[PDB]
DNA sequence: TAAATGACATAGGAAAACTGAAAGGGAGAAG
DNA sequence: ACTTCTCCCTTTCAGTTTTCCTATGTCATTT
């Protein structure tokens, strides 16, 4: 009456523990594809204007 | 033969779960180098702007 | 009948040497070594809690026939008050080793 | 000055002037103490004002520089309790999820 | 047939509170 | 005015016991 009961706070609290763990891991998921994707982006945008300080110090120079 | 059956399956789940935390960190590893890397592209993008602008304003037009 | 010091008891069960996997490794007496099975293999006898089942009924814990065996608690118990022992210490917790788990502390001073 | 204790926790509880603190029996015979364990993230010294409350009685806890320090107020609190004799607990509801508290009654 | 793995229910832990029993203050009371 | 008690709560002794979490053993399913 008093030990059963408590080993069922121990299991809903587990099952809160396993299945939370498990959210954990789906929204670090999202997060390496969000990343990439937002990366890449970039690293282009890096590149486009890179090529502006090839060009300007062309037209610059001049 | 029920307890080799015991023992066996109990080594294979720790072998199941090193390998699974060895993924999930190897994940983390993996998220935090991008969010590092995404991190310079956002600061060099802005040295970069500047770059631009200021060589571009002052120097030619 | 004194509540018994956990440190002069467990040496005096060193000594007399006589529950199982429990005794010392180093013929010196300053490392000993302490069977620790999970609690959860099927095959578990009491020999893998006889220590944290002896100290138990020893403080009064546990008295059998009134009480209901607890496996968890008495290893519990047993491994908390060894933790704040300063003077003793793990050395090595070769606790989940497939063949013959146990951990084994060490005595020390300064 | 210099308080009692038996006299001074009658008086809180007459008074009634913090929450969880108070009698429990009408011929005044048995009290309450909220008693949560201070592990609880859900804690901080709202469940802990008695044992507060005795510590600046006695002039122990100064609010001035006297970092605060929960586990004592509390553990000498349950201690001057403990060896008055004609005082005992009654039921531990301690660890209770929704309301832990101990319940004290005068040995009549 | 034999490893892997997903699900559960229990067991094991590090830190820090918490405890009864037992020795300590300390500010008045006695002498 | 100075020492010894006392009365009454504080401390500490020596382990327990909570909290919050993690790690395993054992199925039931997959693969």
């Amino acid at each position: 009456m008093k030990a059963e009961r408590k080993r069922m706070r121990n299991r809903i609290a587990a099952s809160k523990s396993r299945k939370r763990k498990l959210e954990r891991i789906a929204r670090l998921e999202e997060k390496v594809k969000t990343l990439k994707a937002q990366n890449s982006e970039l690293a282009s945008t890096a590149n486009m204007l890179r090529e502006q300080v090839a060009q300007l110090k062309q037209k610059v120079m001049n | 033969k029920r307890r080799k059956f015991l023992e066996r399956n109990r080594a294979a789940a720790s072998r199941s779960r090193q390998k699974r935390k060895v993924w999930v960190q190897s994940l983390e590893k993996k998220a935090e180098d991008l969010s590092s890397l995404n991190g310079q592209l956002q600061s060099e993008v802005t040295l970069l702007r500047n770059e631009v602008a200021q060589l571009k304003q002052l120097l030619l037009a | 009948t004194p509540k018994p010091r956990i440190l002069p008891w467990l040496v005096s069960q060193l000594d007399l040497g006589q529950l199982e996997g429990v005794a010392w490794v180093n013929k010196s007496r300053t490392r000993f070594r302490i069977p620790w099975k999970h609690g959860l293999r099927q095959d578990a006898q009491q020999e893998d809690f006889g220590i944290f089942q002896a100290w138990a009924e020893a403080t009064g814990a546990y008295v059998p026939g009134r009480d209901k065996p607890d496996l968890p608690t008495w290893k519990r118990n047993f491994r908390s008050a060894l933790n704040r022992k300063e003077g003793l210490r793990l050395a090595e917790d070769r606790s989940k080793d497939p063949h013959d788990p146990h951990k084994i502390y060490e005595f020390v001073n300064s």
